């Protein structure tokens, strides 16, 4: 093994310069089995033929001579094998489905190198399976980010993943994670009601949103998250039979800008369902229709 | 007797009006009695005087009834209820006219329950219109001219709707230039019966069976799609389930109730009324959606002067969406303007309706027609897996009378006969079906173990008795609460820690008490003694399943033992909720009892769970060239993309014999077998004149220099209908092989295994049966053929019994000892090469395919080119041996003849040495997994041919299995008859799909629709819901259509004859009919079969000392006297068997041989003394018969038991009973009038053997006329044998 490490050290020091395609990195390659034959149980002599044929840039052999190396080694020195192979598959060249199927390979076997494979679904405008590995990994609560990233954190993430990518996660539930991510995020509410508005309006279904909106200030608890939905409603609005229209969209946002005082109102009452002088102005907010008075006392 | 005298008696009208004018039930407001009916029926009443003389001018209410009654006693006890009408239909249609104004009587003209009886028998026919008389009756009433029942606006909207549809409706009014409202004047009438009950000093229980009879039958109509196509918009006018909920009869605080909640998932099931197809769940939106619109669109055009009404309409569709928006709309508005808004602007109501002048019921109209109601996923996917107590004894639903199901009342369980509407309601009921079934005997387990707890009085509960089946639980308290998920409004977890007591252990219960393992089933009882469910106070009874024990360290691996279980979630959560709005008890720490059962009994709620993943998964990922087929629905157009040309191989044994074997397939062949005549293997072509096939010979590439290297070779001269079974099997499709007793189904199967393996090396074969019996069988004949043992496996979860092991650890075994030896080959082959460093080539797995390239490959180009050089020079052939590189290697060659001759010697050593590096390259996978597991998901996941299991291990592995990456592309299955639906069809998804079609390209199943079926632990789900019914005999009742093996070789064709009826042109193979083992007639009986009379011993025979054990001490006494005198004979002891038709007569028959024969050493013991349907598949030499039952039939009448048991014999049968008892049935009588063609009395030969069985005996026959002689004989016998 000492004598089977000289000779493989004077072989790859002697092949060092020759074109690849020579019949002398074949050589010295057969050599390495030879050596292999004897040495299953190697580390040192299998990273050294790994990066020896990532030096050859053989995907296939390299493919081989990888799958077979990590089955020859116990399991507490492949590590020193994956800081090889994983940096294989950010070398370009080789396709990028072996590279995915490799990962899914990796993390099942230690799942805490979950945010590098985000990094790379990201590294590769493939968002439909980035934003999917996001909220897998955004249930699997019992996940530790490597980064330190908060559970919010790559919440933020697999919001902003589907929101801005609204075309690219077909085939997922965006509506119903959101909707429980709203169970589950206490600080972001209006701003989660936002988000999955413009989610579903970049996908041309403005009733939707307009829905989505509706349940969202009849499910707002704050001021500050039906503030901010019935402004981006406000705006949705100004911004969304020409004359007939635009006169419609005129009355919409007069429509809106008469409720923004009510709904504020609705809102400061949110947050002191017992506050007896809010509770006077707000009374005061409906002279004109005292039935909204009646209903209001 | 009558019908064969001479001068048989004219039909005759008086005698039927007596019979009327008494024990029938028509006269009377009582239904007729089932005893009588009984008597009547299985005199075959209807079938030789009732329809053979019964005509319309002497037609009446008494016969018609007669008739009704019949046909229902006769589909409450499972036999054919058609034939007899169908022999002569002349007069079938009139008579069902005059039932449908039968039917259509008016109340107080004709007897009410005689009306029910009347609903019944058009159920079963709107529920068997698969006959063709039938169909013409159920056509006129089921056609589109049903819409001529309708109000004239619905009519109207659905022309106006699908507009095409109006056409061929004014095609109608064409037809009729030169029935139809049947269902609507029945459903009007059901609503005025219903209405004639007192909500809230009793109504009559006539109108209420009417009403769940009623429910039933709508049931039936509705679960059926052919008939709900057009009677679907028909009930919805009629608003049937709008009062249905409302009524008097529904506040009555069971059965209509529940069978209105079955209505109620029915009528709104997701299916399209023209399409046929499911619909999705944003067409329901739009359905929705759209109604919603046009609701609020006629409340702006219609209800401008109500104020509310404008705002609701205003509103958005989601706003009003709901219920509650929905009662928040309409209370404000006058009667007048409700009738307006429903009669005239949504037209939900005509205004000629009677029912259309009353506010309160419109009102409940509108609120039924409109509101948002969750899909049937969502419905299944909130529903538990086990049930509390409000299932456990409620026989409405899981049976108390169930076990005594009479067949007399319905039952609140749908039952589908040839289809469905869609998969997802098939697997709905399916799932229902398992789970109401495990049910009763769940509650049999209960009842028993927590009687056995004789549980008393102390607030407390103190325990008079123990259970081995219950342990009192010490500590219970829930520790894991997990949060929904996004969707979910239910726990995605819950767990709780129990802890109970060892108490006396016994050195095996403590045992027991550790059998738990994790998914295993156990259940908290909390009762609460008031001194099974008044006995005990039982009241609650949650159930869970243990996911590990807790060791004393606080892992998840004294007397005090505790477990963590995870119970029902949905349940739990469902519990809670209803604890925190209605104040009540939390029953997760009331629970004082935990109660497991069997390994092998507990598989219900894992099914239930897999039949749940099955209702979510995404699509239908079976072929679709097979849902429709699974569908019942369509032509089954599965039957053998067709491949032309396949290799036969060692099909046949000789060129001639495949000629033989078909008869209309012309013989072309090519004989390329080098042999002067035809020899196997050989290749057969099918062509696209056209009744030719094209024969191509071919010789298998030589494996290499070693003789013993040849591959083995089928020997079976498989008869026309095994070969076309084989062929049908080889090509992409479905193969239905209908196989008789004996017929050759497991060679003709193995044999499909085989070309499977041959024709395509990259697609694998899944195996699944019933039995590990018939897997044992099924890889006895696969190793005598050449298969690879390294490419074949067996999963289960037992006895290995064959001389190898299938299991997953016999292939890691043969993995690791393959790879040791290949290893040890590699490195002789390179020492004898002359390599340097011979150890480093061998030393490493990956090295060997580098030797492979660089020592023996480039030696045999080198080899060939310079022995075509050497041809190419004239010098002497032999020179194949002189060249050869191996020559070192295969010293443990070359004949120098030709030159095609040695070149393929040398491809065959080289094809012999790349095989042995492909091995070692195949094994690599037991040096890269190490654990033993892992080896074998690796077997089964990559390099498995032939994954074989049972049924039972297939439902509980579909899961892991899909999981686990699992591929297979066909599947071949046997016992298809005996395999449950769900069982039989989850096979088919134990993986995902392939670009999103299905990767199954051949299903082959086999077994015989003739013999017994699955078994069912109550006997009222078979009654009421028919679910013993396979899936492979339910496709056979379609049309699939079917190879029918036709050649018995295992069992005498005088003992055949006696069942082969019962299939189609069964017949004897050449050895039955020429090998002299069958020739031989039986020693100390003149005839080789015969029926043994047996009449009552001492006033006794049918007996039954214990409730349902019915035995036969007389029969039991003759069956033994005469296996004691054949012992006596000196035949083989465990030669002959006895079976019974009851588990009585085989525990009486065991008391009485291990009292009176026990003790001899003259005397041997049977080879079995079991039961009937205890010996499916089993044979011996002699069978011997018990048919115990005198007064009853018993379910021996049944065409399957009695083909089971009577082709149970090889040689010789010996059946005992009431021989008058079993030929008064007509469905056994072909097998019994067989019977009959000899002596009743038993025929002996004391003092002999090698007679035939036809031939003169040449020995005095003596006759024992009764079971008293047959005892002295046999003691007298014995006692001359004794002193010899």
């Amino acid at each position: 093994y000492k004598l089977w490490h000289a000779y493989l050290t004077e072989r790859r020091l002697a092949v060092r310069g020759l074109r690849p395609d020579d019949v002398a990195y074949e050589a010295l390659n057969n050599t390495f089995e030879r050596a292999l034959v004897s040495m299953h149980k190697m580390p040192r002599v299998w990273l050294d033929y790994l990066q020896l044929l990532m030096d050859q840039r053989l995907v296939t052999r390299t493919r081989r001579t990888f799958d077979r190396a990590l089955g020859s080694l116990p399991i507490t020195q492949h590590d020193r094998v994956w800081a090889l192979y994983l940096k294989f598959i950010h070398t370009p060249g080789i396709p990028v489905e072996t590279a995915v199927r490799l990962y899914r390979r990796y993390l099942k076997l230690e799942p805490t190198h979950a945010e590098e494979y985000v990094a790379y679904l990201k590294a590769k405008n493939r968002w439909g399976e980035a934003a999917r590995k996001l909220a897998e990994l955004l249930n699997d609560d019992t996940f530790r980010s490597l980064e330190g990233k908060s559970k919010h954190q790559l919440w933020l993430e697999l919001c902003d993943m589907i929101t801005k990518h609204p075309k690219e996660v077909e085939g997922m539930r965006v509506d119903a994670i959101i909707r429980g991510g709203i169970r589950r995020f206490t600080d972001e509410v209006g701003r989660l009601w936002t988000s999955l508005a413009d989610y579903y309006i970049r996908r041309g279904m403005f009733e939707k949103a307009r829905d989505v909106y509706e349940e969202g200030l009849c499910s707002v608890i704050t001021v500050h998250d039906f503030s901010l939905i019935y402004d981006a409603y406000t705006q949705f609005e100004e911004s969304l039979d020409d004359g007939n229209d635009v006169d419609l969209r005129l009355a919409r946002l007069e429509h809106l800008m008469n409720r923004r005082p009510e709904l504020l109102s609705s809102v400061i009452l949110r947050q002191n369902p017992h506050n007896v002088a809010e509770w006077h102005k707000r009374v005061k907010i409906f002279t004109g229709k005292p039935t909204k008075q009646i209903l209001t006392y | 007797e009558a019908r064969a005298q001479e001068n048989p008696p004219a039909f005759k009208p008086e005698l039927v009006q007596t019979i009327y004018k008494q024990e029938l039930g028509g006269a009377s407001k009582r239904a007729p009695g089932h005893k009588r009916i009984m008597l009547l029926e299985i005199s075959q009443y209807l079938e030789n005087y009732l329809w053979p003389n019964f005509d319309v001018e002497k037609a009446t209410f008494e016969h018609v009834m007669s008739l009704v009654l019949m046909v229902n006693e006769k589909f409450r006890e499972g036999v054919p209820a058609w034939t007899c009408f169908h022999t002569r239909e002349d007069a079938f249609p009139g008579f069902f006219k005059r039932v449908l104004s039968l039917k259509d009587g008016r109340e107080e003209e004709l007897k009410l329950h005689e009306r029910t009886a009347y609903v019944l028998f058009m159920i079963r026919s709107f529920q068997s219109l698969e006959d063709e008389m039938v169909r013409a009756q159920v056509l006129r009433l089921v056609s589109l001219p049903l819409w001529h029942a309708l109000s004239p606006g619905r009519l109207q909207l659905e022309l106006h709707a699908h507009e095409a549809l109006a056409k061929h409706w004014k095609a109608a009014a064409k037809k009729e230039a030169k029935e139809t409202r049947f269902l609507p004047a029945l459903m009007d009438e059901f609503l005025a019966v219903l209405d004639q009950v007192v909500v809230p000093p009793s109504l009559n229980r006539g109108a209420l069976l009417y009403c769940e009879r009623f429910l039933e039958f709508l049931i039936d109509l509705l679960s059926q799609l052919p008939t709900r196509r057009f009677v679907r918009t028909l009930i919805d006018d009629r608003q049937l389930l709008v009062k249905v909920r409302m009524s008097g009869l529904f506040k009555y605080e069971l059965l209509y109730r529940q069978l209105v909640d079955l209505f109620s998932y029915y009528m709104s099931f997701p299916i399209n009324d023209h399409t046929g197809e499911p619909l999705t769940d944003d067409e329901v939106n739009a359905a929705h959606y759209e109604k919603v619109c046009q609701f609020q669109r006629l409340c702006f055009k219609h209800w401008q002067g109500v104020e509310a009404m404008q705002e609701l309409a205003l509103s958005h569709c989601g706003a009003v969406e709901a219920r509650d928006t929905l009662r928040r709309h309409l209370a404000s508005l006058t009667g007048e303007q409700v009738r307006e808004l429903v009669c005239r602007q949504l037209r939900l109501v005509g205004e000629d309706d009677p029912w259309a002048a009353d506010g309160a019921f419109l009102l409940e109209v509108l609120l039924a027609a409109y509101e948002r109601r969750r899909s049937q996923r969502e419905v299944v996917n909130e529903m538990p897996l086990y049930p509390t107590e409000g299932l456990l004894w409620d026989e409405s639903q899981i049976p108390a009378s169930s076990e005594h199901y009479t067949g007399e009342g319905a039952l609140a369980l749908p039952k589908l006969n040839l289809q469905f509407l869609t998969v997802a309601d098939y697997l709905l009921r399916s799932f229902h079906l398992f789970r109401l079934e495990a049910t009763y005997e769940v509650r049999e387990d209960l009842a028993d173990v927590l009687g056995r707890v004789g549980a008393y009085t102390g607030g407390r509960t103190r325990f008079a008795g123990w259970a081995r089946m219950a342990l009192p639980l010490t500590s219970f308290k829930v520790t894991e609460v997990r949060k929904p998920n996004v969707g979910e409004a239910k726990p995605a977890g819950v767990t709780a820690n129990v802890v109970i007591d060892t108490r006396p252990l016994r050195g095996d219960v403590r045992s027991e008490w550790d059998e738990l393992k994790q998914h295993d089933v156990l259940f908290l009882l909390t009762i609460r003694p008031p001194d099974p469910a008044e006995k005990f106070g039982l009241v609650y009874v949650r159930g869970c399943e243990v996911i590990e024990l807790r060791d004393e360290g606080g892992k998840l691996m004294g007397t005090a033992r505790t477990v963590t279980v995870a119970l029902d979630t949905a349940q739990y959560q469902i519990d809670m909720n209803t604890m925190a709005r209605h104040k009540s008890e939390d029953p997760y720490a009331t629970f004082n009892l935990l109660m497991r059962r069997k390994p092998k009994e507990n598989n219900f709620k894992a099914v239930l769970e897999s039949i749940r993943d099955l209702m979510n998964d995404d699509t239908a990922v079976i072929p679709p060239w097979l849902h429709d087929v699974f569908l019942g629905y369509g032509d089954p157009a599965a039957a053998q993309a067709p491949l032309r040309t396949v290799d036969f191989g060692d099909t046949f044994l000789d060129a001639q014999h495949v000629v033989e074997a078909f008869p209309q397939f012309k013989v072309s062949f090519v004989n390329k077998s080098g042999k002067a005549v035809p020899a196997p293997p050989f290749r057969i072509t099918f062509p696209t004149a056209a009744g030719e096939l094209v024969v191509e010979a071919y010789v298998p590439p030589d494996p290499g220099p070693y003789p013993q290297d040849q591959p083995r070779r089928n020997a079976v001269r498989f008869t026309p209908v095994q070969v076309e079974a084989i062929a049908s099997g080889v090509q992409p499709g479905l193969t239905m092989v209908v196989g008789p007793p004996g017929t050759g189904k497991t060679d003709t199967a193995v044999q499909v295994m085989t070309c499977l393996y041959h024709n395509c090396p990259g697609q694998r074969t899944l195996l699944i049966t019933h039995s590990n019996q018939a897997l044992n069988d099924l890889f006895s004949k696969i190793m005598e053929r050449d298969v690879p043992e390294r490419y074949l496996l067996r999963l289960g979860m037992a006895e290995l019994d064959t001389e190898q092991d299938f299991s997953r650890v016999g292939r890691v075994n043969a993995m690791l000892a393959r790879r040791l030896e290949l290893l040890a080959e590699v490195e002789k082959m390179a020492r004898q090469l002359g390599v340097p460093e011979a150890e480093s080539v061998a030393y490493t797995c990956e090295t060997a395919g580098y030797f492979w390239l660089i020592h023996v490959l480039a030696r045999w180009e080198k080899f060939t080119a310079a022995v075509e050089r050497a041809r190419a020079g004239g010098a002497g052939a032999a020179v194949i041996a002189e060249l050869f590189p191996f020559k070192e290697y295969f010293a443990d060659v070359f004949a120098g003849a030709s030159f095609d001759a040695d070149m393929e010697r040398a491809r065959g050593c080289f094809r012999h040495l790349k095989t042995l590096f492909q091995e070692l390259e195949e094994c690599r996978a037991f040096e890269m997994l190490k654990g033993q597991a892992d080896r074998v998901n690796y077997l089964s996941t990559k390099q498995a041919k032939i994954v074989a299991m049972t049924c039972t291990h297939a439902a509980l592995k579909r899961r892991e299995f899909l999981q686990l990456a699992f591929k297979y592309d066909n599947l071949l299955m046997e016992e298809a008859a005996q395999i449950l639906e769900i069982e039989t069809f989850i096979p088919m998804l134990l993986q995902k799909p392939e670009d999103g079609v299905s990767r199954l390209k051949r299903v082959v199943l086999i077994g015989d629709h003739h013999q017994l079926p699955p078994v069912v632990k109550n006997q009222a789900f078979q009654k009421y819901s028919h679910l013993d019914q396979s899936l492979f005999t339910r496709f056979i009742r379609l049309g699939t259509p079917y190879v029918q093996l036709n050649m018995q070789g295992r069992a005498r064709a005088s003992l055949a004859q006696l069942y082969n009826w019962r299939y189609k042109a069964l017949g004897d193979l050449p050895a039955v009919q020429a090998l002299p083992a069958f020739r031989a007639a039986n020693p100390g009986f003149v005839h080789e079969y015969q029926f043994v009379d047996v009449p009552d011993y001492l006033g006794r025979g049918e007996s039954e000392p214990l409730p349902y054990f019915y035995q036969n001490l007389g029969e039991a006494e003759y069956v033994v006297a005469t296996f004691m005198f054949m012992r006596l004979l000196g035949y083989p002891a465990h030669k002959i068997s006895i079976l019974t038709t009851y588990n009585g007569q085989k525990a009486l028959i065991r008391d009485v041989i291990e009292q009176r024969c026990a003790p001899y050493p003259m005397f041997g013991r049977p080879y079995r003394i079991a039961t009937v349907d205890k010996y499916q598949g089993a044979q011996n030499d002699y069978i011997l018969l018990s048919l115990v039952r005198s007064r009853a039939v018993g379910h021996l009448r049944d065409v399957r038991r009695l083909v089971v048991a009577m082709s149970r014999a090889r040689l010789g049968l010996y059946v005992f009973g009431r021989k008058e008892l079993f030929a008064n049935c007509y469905e056994l009588k072909n097998t019994f009038r067989l019977l009959m063609a000899r002596p009743t009395k038993l025929a002996l030969v004391k003092g002999e053997v090698c007679s035939r069985q036809v031939d003169d005996p040449v020995a005095q026959p003596d006759l024992m006329d009764g079971v008293e002689a047959m005892s002295g004989l046999v003691a007298a016998i014995t006692e001359e044998q004794t002193a010899a």
